[PDB]
């Protein structure tokens, strides 16, 4: 994102896109949350759609 | 188009997908018309 909105592109990633750590972002919930079920739904329909 | 012979793999995640976008439903008519048991027969059929 920073690349993206930086001006004049003098800052890049190396290998064109390379990670590491190929990891992601989701949302933390207690154990044994009641809402967990639900919001997986949720954002599966919502990449799905 | 006749000739723009473009396919997938049959009864897969990417059928479904696009079974799912109501807006893209009209390259799904085509997608039915033309489509491959696996993935091997659908690179050698693009190879060939």
């Amino acid at each position: 994102y920073k690349a993206g909105r930086d001006e004049g592109c003098k800052l890049v990633t190396i290998g064109s896109g390379y990670i590491f750590a190929t990891t992601g972002y989701g949302i933390a919930l207690q154990k044994g949350s009641p809402w967990k079920r639900q919001i997986d739904l949720a954002l599966l329909q919502f990449v799905g759609d | 188009s006749d000739k723009f012979i473009y396919a997938t793999v049959k009864q897969s995640s990417v059928d479904i997908y696009f079974r799912r976008q109501v807006e893209l439903s009209t390259m799904y008519r085509h997608m039915e018309k033309h489509n491959y048991e696996s993935a091997a027969e659908a690179i050698q059929a693009v190879r060939d």
